[PDB]
């Protein structure tokens, strides 16, 4: 019933993938091998697989069962799976693991604020993700999903780099804990109503500031 | 009537054709239901 988008064809098998989180191999005679499905993974785009031919343990082996009247061993290649969502993963060839990599942001970006005196970096989305780096290390580090739909575009840090704070599209703003990514204020402030421009620190931790687009 | 005999010929001739088609379509319904019942199959072994 689902729909389907990707098709690649592996070594005499099919390979085939969903809108949602299921993605097949199969023969020829299109005869159903064992499938993956219902992890967090969804509307997969990229499929790929490995350069390496699989050599092949048995000995000890955690092979799945194929659907065949028997159902025999099956060893693909590896092979790479990626979603709509720009979620990147690689599996295990034998399975044991889906692993996921570096997870990116969805759909259209801002730009990123950094703290004025430690190797930190902060990235957000549009979409509902606000992530910092330490750019030396290269490495993703802390970051928190933010409320579903929000569009979000402004980012500040203070002059202390002990408060972050962020401008989201529909009439709302937020103070944000350097550390935790906690709403600070119990609620956010939304006395606008459109989109943030611009917001800014004073000199004064106290004192912060934004403009909206309807030049307010 | 050589020529009736021709024209009604050619005419029943056009309907074998009608026939054949049908039979042909059918049949490949007949394959597309038992590629499904396939599938059902080998997936019911999954469980067990």
């Amino acid at each position: 019933k689902e729909a389907i988008t990707v098709l690649m064809t592996i070594d005499s098998y099919i390979v085939t993938g969903d809108i949602k989180g299921n993605i097949k191999f199969y023969d020829h005679t299109l005869s159903v091998v064992n499938w993956y499905s219902n992890f967090k993974l969804g509307a997969i785009r990229t499929l790929s697989f490995s350069k390496t031919i699989p050599s092949l343990p048995t000995e000890k082996s955690n092979l799945p069962t194929d659907c065949t009247l028997r159902g025999d061993l099956f060893v693909v290649r590896n092979f790479i799976i990626g979603t709509f969502d720009a979620t990147v993963y690689h599996m295990t060839v034998d399975g044991t693991k889906l692993e996921k990599l570096f997870v990116e942001p969805r759909d259209a970006v801002y730009a990123v604020s950094c703290h004025p005196y430690q190797p930190l970096i902060a990235v957000g989305s549009v979409c509902g993700m606000i992530k910092v780096w330490d750019f030396e290390k290269k490495v993703y580090l802390f970051s928190r999903t933010f409320e579903k739909g929000l569009g979000v575009q402004c980012l500040t840090y203070n002059p202390e780099g002990a408060l972050l704070g962020a401008g989201f599209t529909e009439g709302t703003v937020y103070i944000l804990d350097a550390m935790s990514l906690e709403n600070e204020s119990p609620e956010p402030f939304k006395y606008s109503k459109s989109s943030v421009s611009h917001c800014c620190f004073s000199h004064d931790s106290n004192y912060m500031a934004t403009a909206d687009v309807n030049f307010t | 009537h050589l020529e009736r005999n021709l024209a009604t010929l050619k005419k029943k001739v056009i309907k074998e054709g009608e026939l054949h088609r049908t039979d042909y379509v059918r049949i490949m319904q007949e394959n597309v239901s038992l590629i499904k019942e396939i599938n059902e199959l080998r997936r019911e072994l999954k469980l067990t």
